[PDB]
């Protein structure tokens, strides 16, 4: 026999059977799920579920405190990768499935885990006590696997492939904290996760292949290899991202963003076409119509063309707009070549064609203010250089090209634009807050400037970056496909990025927005030896995502 | 969510935060939106159910006649601008759900 | 219900014990026992008694569930049935022959199919026909990687479609179906994670909303509206990226800047005050673009106009934009303009349009007044990649640009029409100067702008190499259902699109459209439907 060192692919270990594991469950589950027909793929001989595949790997630390969760799953056929590829070609599925754990330490440690399995009307959160279920502890010290059942129970006959409906979930959590008694560097041991599907397991009916369903499917094809290292935008402007930069505190940025259901945070359609508007007042300080700044200026709500909200024009930015007078240019802010129109089938003004800057004014046309909050406020636009002719008639519009610039006076550091104590806020919105070690993040890239026009990312003085919420190809990603069922709030979905000395795991939570374990650093990474992107699942966000760089 | 000392001697109302005491039929019928729940965990209203102070900023102030010695002060602001509450912004948190009985000069209204 | 084994069934499964035992082997199976869609090809009333039609090899990949299971096993032995369901009708003529070649005999016009072993499909026949094809191989079991020899399915016309009653309709649909045989089987699972080298398909880079929602063309970023079909033929190269990983010419497609360092400046008339500033930079001189030397990224492809005067010109390409001289420069603050860009020779004298890229020169010629005109050797453009058109007047002129206004480089392949089959371009809603409101309402028509491709498409694209997913000669094909017709539209290897509108210059709708759905490689001889609602 073999010495307990090695195992082979059919063999189990030992077996753990907490109290969920009954004959009658087996013979109703059989019974009753032949409302579908005879069972599919049912042969106790085939080489796909006769052996053990690989599933998952997770970490367990010494500083995981007991009672925090390190790995669950929802009863599903996604959990082996062939009863994944054999979901495709089936609508129906019935029977239980069983998972082998491999603790990777040695004899010299301490600690303990324990697993249980929830019944399927029980909310899995925050107050749920696992311990005081019946289940089964395992010790860190373990040579040979051990083997965890779960079976299927269900208030219905079969499950759905579409609509599964109240599954039972696995939950694995510290007993006891994990005791290193050298202590030093080595704090952490991996467990991997096979499974094997059970001997009641079956499916019904055949359908066709790669047919469309009610529910929704994993939100992994989205974000591929080919958006991170070349194609793929902003949300404010159309350049290729470079890079990955944290915030701390935490931002809102709410103006082209997509939740994970269907739903958007007020105007702006995301398409970087234009800039229309047919209301509008317009004038001109001074005596002179001569080398003037021109006054756009209209409150929020006149935005009758708008068809999603009537609060601001298609494609504004949504930049607090920062007060200036003279000659001297802003800082940072939005700045996009424009002109002027008249209403009432009018051509548009040939005599001014001049860059304006854009943003948002309190108490226009006298003191003007930075606001950010957008409700009870009023759009603006005034030039940076002087033009020939001014116009003072009540109904006028704007015609902005949507693609912008920054406007800066000095161009040898600056600050990365936009802030988060500048981006405006719209009424109704969640906020970024920083669970756990992770911090929101936010997508950087390389936009021109006014202040010179060679902005090459090399030598001549350090470049600057802008800051984009979420990339173009993911927003359009998201304005169709509706996600309530595909991720379950209260976890994130995460991929893992790959370069060519490390690798670092990136989530994406159900507001839409993006966490990366960086901690409290404000350090640029540089996205360009990364060569492919692998995604893995729903992980908890108390989890914490790696940051191997070297 | 309704015991004995709810009605006896613990409870309170959701308009005035007093004892309650008895019950008004109502034979014609009325509808209350303000610090009201249904039973889908949702509000129409513009207040938490608790009983804090009401604030405001950016409102015009303003007092009729010249004299200012013994004289009657307003404010006013409008409806959808008040960034204050996460939950609506029609009105400040724990405004009054009632119309305004116009008064003027040395008489209390009713 | 009977199933069928094939005749060399016995010597089949022993010599696969190579492999292991089998798996996925259960007879009362669901995804087994019926028949299912595979295919669609077309019978013309064109087609000489000889000619083959249709064309298969014995692969996993002609079911929809045994490719779905081939994702997880390394390995496959067994033979496969086949079906044949012809749409028919009661009034044609004519028989097709259907026989399995065994390997190491050539497929071609050669073939005399109506000597081996065939069975016989009539054009009227309302059961369907069935044959079996065994697993005739030199080797003991097809490794998924690199299978061997197969036998292949081959379809010929017997005698010629007859159709007695006249015009119109000269077509026949044949739809084939699929079930594996009794002797089928896989062998040696494997991860699904693993070798993902499955036939590359451009069918997933056009799909429902490129067309009905999001989306956009290769000279403007707005929303694609209508198709437009002309005849004759059109050559376009700015952002038009073939089914090879590579392109003729500049401009990598985003809307992003127009940003180039060097070139000279001048101004008409002795005084400066109100007048048009003139910068020109010849071809060849775009070091900063990687890609190509011609001209910078995000320079437009039509011609220049030759105007004077304060008359705004017809058509063209006008953008907000400004000047910028050299050594780390800062842009001038009395120049801020819509500037007029293009292709024209012979300037600052007499300006003319040219055709070709080679021995032509950019121009920029400003449309409105600016009060201050430089006259400084070293200067650029800093131009937004978005812009809008120039008109006179409101009205309503012409889709822009006209096939012959297009400016192409040398070594640029030319669409052109083959068959029936016309080059189609796509067409979007835009704004303009003589009239800003361009709402698609009253008020006269609105303004087209009209580009080669769907830039989503060229951005899906660039990153996949798509030289052995259509075979030349052939189209990619879609079929698009509206509310009350359908259409059939075509993508070339070079890069094209193509309908079978024939001679017409009729503008279609995208309006009442609802999905669209991938048919295939197609040979360019079957003409696209064209049974539109009207």
């Amino acid at each position: 026999s073999v010495p307990g060192t090695t195992t082979d692919g059919m063999d189990p270990g030992v077996v753990a059977t907490t109290s969920v594991v009954t004959a009658e469950n087996s013979s109703a589950s059989v019974a009753t799920a032949g409302i579908g027909g005879p069972p599919q793929q049912v042969d106790q001989q085939e080489t796909w579920r006769t052996n053990f595949y690989y599933n998952d790997v997770f970490t367990w630390s010494v500083a995981d405190a007991p009672g925090s969760i390190l790995y669950t799953v929802q009863h599903s056929p996604q959990n082996n990768p062939f009863t994944a590829v054999l979901s495709q070609m089936y609508a129906g599925w019935a029977g239980g499935m069983q998972f082998r754990f491999i603790v990777a330490g040695s004899g010299v440690f301490g600690g303990r885990l324990v697993a249980a399995v929830i019944p399927p009307g029980i909310e899995i959160g925050p107050g749920l006590e696992v311990r005081q279920f019946p289940h089964v502890v395992i010790d860190a010290r373990s040579l040979e696997p051990v083997t965890i059942t779960m079976p299927d129970l269900r208030p219905n006959m079969y499950h759905p492939t579409g609509d599964p409906g109240l599954v039972p979930t696995l939950v694995l959590s510290v007993y006891n904290n994990l005791i290193n008694p050298f202590g030093g560097s080595t704090s952490a041991i991996q467990v991997t996760v096979e499974t094997r599907p059970s001997e009641d397991f079956e499916f019904v009916m055949i359908r066709a292949p790669s047919s469309k369903t009610v529910d929704s499917i994993s939100p992994a094809g989205l974000l591929t290899t080919p958006v991170l290292t070349g194609v793929g935008n902003d949300n404010r402007w159309n350049g290729q991202i470079v890079g990955l930069q944290p915030v701390p505190g935490g931002f809102s940025t709410c103006n082209r963003h997509w939740n994970l259901n269907g739903s958007t945070y007020g105007w702006s359609s995301p398409r970087f076409a234009d800039i229309d508007h047919r209301r509008g007042s317009a004038s001109y300080p001074g005596n002179n119509a001569t080398n003037v700044l021109q006054f756009w200026y209209a409150n929020a709500g006149s935005a009758i063309d708008n068809p999603i909200s009537q609060v601001a024009p298609d494609g504004f930015p949504d930049m607090s707009f920062v007060p200036f007078n003279g000659p001297g240019i802003p800082a940072a802010g939005w700045v996009g070549f424009g002109a002027i129109w008249n209403s009432n089938s009018g051509a548009p003004n040939v005599t001014t064609v001049q860059a304006y800057e854009l943003g948002f004014a309190t108490g226009a046309p006298g003191n003007l203010q930075p606001t950010t909050n957008t409700s009870g406020s009023q759009t603006v636009a005034k030039s940076i250089y002087a033009v020939v002719t001014g116009t003072a008639q009540n109904p006028a519009g704007l015609f902005v090209m949507a693609s912008g610039v920054i406007s800066t006076p000095s161009a040898n550091a600056i600050t990365y634009t936009p802030q988060p104590d500048r981006i405006v806020t719209t009424p109704g919105t969640p906020a970024a807050a920083p669970v756990g070690k992770n911090t929101p993040i936010m997508f950087a890239s390389v936009v021109r400037r006014t202040g010179d026009v060679n902005a090459t990312a090399g030598s001549a003085n350090g470049t600057q970056y802008g800051t984009g919420s979420q990339p173009l190809p993911v927003t359009i990603g998201l304005s169709l496909n509706n996600y309530s069922s595909a991720l379950m709030p209260g976890q994130f979905f995460v991929w893992q990025l790959t370069f060519a000395s490390g690798f670092m795991e990136i989530g994406l939570s159900v507001d839409g927005y993006f966490y990366a374990g960086t901690g409290a650093s404000t350090t640029l990474i540089d996205l360009t030896e990364l060569i492919d992107v692998r995604p893995v699942g729903p992980r908890p966000s108390k989890s914490t995502l790696v940051f191997n760089l070297g | 969510l309704l015991t004995t000392p709810v009605l006896t001697g613990v409870g309170n109302d959701n308009r005035w935060n007093g004892q309650i005491v008895g019950l008004q039929p109502v034979p014609g019928g009325f509808s209350t939106c303000n610090r009201h729940w249904n039973l889908n965990g949702s509000t129409y209203g513009w207040s938490s159910p608790r009983f804090a102070d009401i604030d405001h900023r950016r409102g015009s102030a303003s007092y009729p006649g010249n004299n200012a010695t013994n004289v009657l002060q307003f404010w006013y602001a409008n409806a959808g601008s008040a960034i204050d509450n996460p939950i609506s912004q029609v009105a400040p948190d724990g405004f009054p759900d009632m119309s305004f009985v116009p008064f003027n000069g040395p008489g209390i209204p009713a």
